């Protein structure tokens, strides 16, 4: 029955890192007393553990920003390929953005170029398509929601080759429509472009804040 | 104001992992932006990283179990020092609503017909059971509908006959 | 930044007792998580036994747990393992390494400096 208890603290650890939080500690031994044939265990911890501060911030790798939007697919030094069979090129832009304090810059190219026609503005002749899925309940949350569905007036795109193949080194390029056409059609309605319908959502549930639900 | 600081968001489940403990502020733990913090033992672990917006949670069971319905899911805006896409604070939160059909009837009953006849006794002598037995089928139930009480009675005969 | 120095190999009969020793640098020693792995010949470098800044929390692979103990001493700049039950499978150059760890009872298994590595040879 002896009791044990607890010797001199050591040295302190040196902050271990150089940017934000990091964590200090001292050690300290039951050497001086030590529990013989049996007596408590030294009372408390042998470990304490204590936050160092550095107060300077840390580096952090950019992210890349979404695409820009497609430029018009057109040629330099020329005209325009609107409602014709010239395939043409179009280009798109991203931005890299938060990178700061030293940190890795965006990997990647910034820049993007596909291979397009053009039915910018172009008559063309049109179809009602059958009823889209039936959206969101919108509002969420709030007074009365409801779906939405609707039938839109879907241009009947001109049979091209979807795949143009140039020489030079024998590229052979994935070809994609672009523009914003004028689909013309039947009225169905009383309208051209789009006839939609809206139904009520039944048996709404309430919205609880997740942090108002756990506690 | 002094608060707890960890080394480590989940965003898998939004804990906390990783105590460095605490008595620090919120600007020098998120230095290191792959950090966390939290207040107590409460909840709300928000990470030290620019403020973005969570994974879409599951939807919840539909409202009912029968026809249109209607479902629920968040997303809820994570980080610190800044602010989502949409002037979103840091703790805020967006729903998404939706009709969800788990089934399509809904049980309405049916009532019950004219009794049979009473059943013989179950035994010739001493005591025995006599049974009466109807149906469900004036009108018959529909999808998933059913008779309101029993449809077998059960009561007592007595023969009077010795064995 | 810090150096690491393995002491304690060599050649033991199966079943015996060997304890290995790793002296790191003296100045910034608390900062480092330290483990011990080994790469056997024709193997991969594989974890052993794993020890926080602490020495209050351990972590072992599976093939050495019951077998093997890692041990710190924060007083004289060391740690160690004990390895009992020795079998010719644990033959291999035994490496110390050490990590950064921001907490002091955090466990690593990924580390950016090793020593150069004693060897343990063990005879049936
Ligand atoms: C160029 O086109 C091919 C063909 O695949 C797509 O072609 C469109 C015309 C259309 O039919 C679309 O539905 C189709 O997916 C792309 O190659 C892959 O093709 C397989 C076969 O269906 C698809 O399942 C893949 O999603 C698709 N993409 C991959 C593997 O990344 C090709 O990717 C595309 N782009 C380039 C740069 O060549
Ligand atoms: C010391 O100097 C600072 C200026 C930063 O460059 C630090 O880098 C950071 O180090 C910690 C661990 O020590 C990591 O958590 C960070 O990811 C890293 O950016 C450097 O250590
Ligand atoms: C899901 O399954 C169905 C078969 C019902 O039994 C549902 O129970 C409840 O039925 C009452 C009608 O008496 C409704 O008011 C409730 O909306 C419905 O929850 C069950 O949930
Ligand atoms: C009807 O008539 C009675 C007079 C008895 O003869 C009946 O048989 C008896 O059935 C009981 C069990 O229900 C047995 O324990 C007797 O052994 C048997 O005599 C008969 O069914
Ligand atoms: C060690 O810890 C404290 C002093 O730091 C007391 O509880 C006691 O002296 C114990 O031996
Ligand atoms: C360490 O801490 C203090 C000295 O700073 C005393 O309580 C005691 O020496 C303990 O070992
Ligand atoms: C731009 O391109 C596509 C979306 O069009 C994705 O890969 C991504 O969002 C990128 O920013
Ligand atoms: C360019 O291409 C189409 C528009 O024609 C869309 O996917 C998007 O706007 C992209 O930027
Ligand atoms: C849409 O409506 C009918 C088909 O439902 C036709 O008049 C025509 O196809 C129009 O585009
Ligand atoms: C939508 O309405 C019905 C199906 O619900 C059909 O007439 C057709 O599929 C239309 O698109
Ligand atoms: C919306 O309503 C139901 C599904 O809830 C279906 O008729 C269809 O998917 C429609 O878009
Ligand atoms: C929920 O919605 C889509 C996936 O359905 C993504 O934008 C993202 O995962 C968000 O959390
Ligand atoms: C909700 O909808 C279905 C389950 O009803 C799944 O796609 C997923 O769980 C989503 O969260
Ligand atoms: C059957 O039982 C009685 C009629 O026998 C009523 O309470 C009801 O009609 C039920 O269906
Ligand atoms: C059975 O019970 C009585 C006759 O015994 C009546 O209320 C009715 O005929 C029912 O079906
Ligand atoms: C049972 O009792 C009598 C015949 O014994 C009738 O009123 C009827 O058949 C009932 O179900």
């Amino acid at each position: 029955g002896v009791a044990g208890g607890w010797g001199p603290w050591g040295p302190v650890s040196p902050c271990p890192v150089t940017c934000g939080l990091g964590q200090t500690m001292e050690q300290r031994t039951c050497n001086h007393p030590v529990p013989q044939h049996g007596g408590p265990f030294c009372a408390g911890d042998a470990t304490r553990t204590h936050i160092c501060n550095t107060a300077v911030p840390c580096p952090v790798d950019g992210e890349w920003d979404s695409w820009g939007e497609w430029s018009p697919c057109i040629r330099r030094n020329m005209k325009s390929i609107s409602c014709q069979e010239i395939p043409g090129q179009q280009s798109r832009g991203r931005t890299c953005r938060g990178r700061k304090f030293d940190g890795h810059r965006c990997a990647g190219q910034q820049q993007d170029i596909r291979h397009c026609y053009s039915i910018q503005h172009c008559p063309l002749k049109g179809s009602w398509s059958e009823w889209s899925t039936w959206g969101l309940c919108m509002p969420p949350c709030g007074p009365n929601p409801t779906r939405a569905r609707q039938r839109l007036c879907t241009p009947l795109l001109p049979k091209y080759p979807p795949t143009v193949s140039m020489v030079e080194g024998q590229g052979e390029k994935n070809v994609t429509f672009w523009g914003r056409p004028l689909p013309r059609c039947e009225e169905l309605q009383g309208q051209k472009l789009v006839v939609e319908e809206k139904r009520p959502c039944l048996h709404v549930p309430a919205c609880k804040d997740p942090e108002e639900e756990e506690l | 104001d002094p608060v707890l600081c960890f080394t480590q968001y989940e965003e898998s489940s939004g804990k906390c992992k990783g105590l460095l403990g605490g008595g620090v502020s919120v600007e020098d733990c998120c230095l290191n932006t792959a950090f966390a913090y939290q207040k107590r033992s409460g909840g709300l672990c928000q990470p030290c990283r620019s403020p973005r917006w969570s994974l879409w949670s599951t939807w919840a069971p539909c409202s009912v179990t029968c026809s249109e319905g209607s479902q629920l899911r968040y997303r809820r805006c994570v980080g610190w020092n800044g602010q989502c896409s949409g002037k979103v604070a840091p703790g805020t939160l967006e729903w998404q609503l939706q009709a969800c059909e788990d089934q399509q009837c809904c049980p309405e009953m049916g009532g019950w017909s004219g009794w049979g006849p009473w059943e013989p006794c179950s035994v010739t002598c001493s005591k025995g059971t006599r049974t009466r037995r109807r149906a469900c089928n004036h009108p018959a139930p529909k999808c998933g509908g059913h008779c309101p009480g029993q449809a077998q009675e059960s009561e007592a005969c007595d023969t009077q006959q010795v064995c | 930044q810090v150096q690491l120095v393995e002491s304690g190999g060599g050649l033991v009969q199966a079943g015996g007792s060997l304890r290995l020793s790793c002296a790191a640098s003296e100045r910034t020693f608390t900062i480092y998580a330290m483990g011990w792995f080994r790469q056997a010949p024709g193997k991969e470098r594989e974890f052993v036994a794993a020890i926080s800044r602490s020495g209050e929390n351990t972590d072992y692979a599976d093939s050495v747990k019951g077998r093997f103990t890692i041990s710190r001493d924060n007083n004289k700049n060391t740690i160690s393992l004990q390895m009992n039950s020795l079998k010719p499978e644990d033959t291999a150059v035994y490496y110390c390494a050490a990590g950064r760890a921001i907490l002091v009872h955090t466990t690593k298994k990924e580390y950016d400096h090793w020593g150069q590595g004693t060897q343990v040879t063990v005879s049936s």
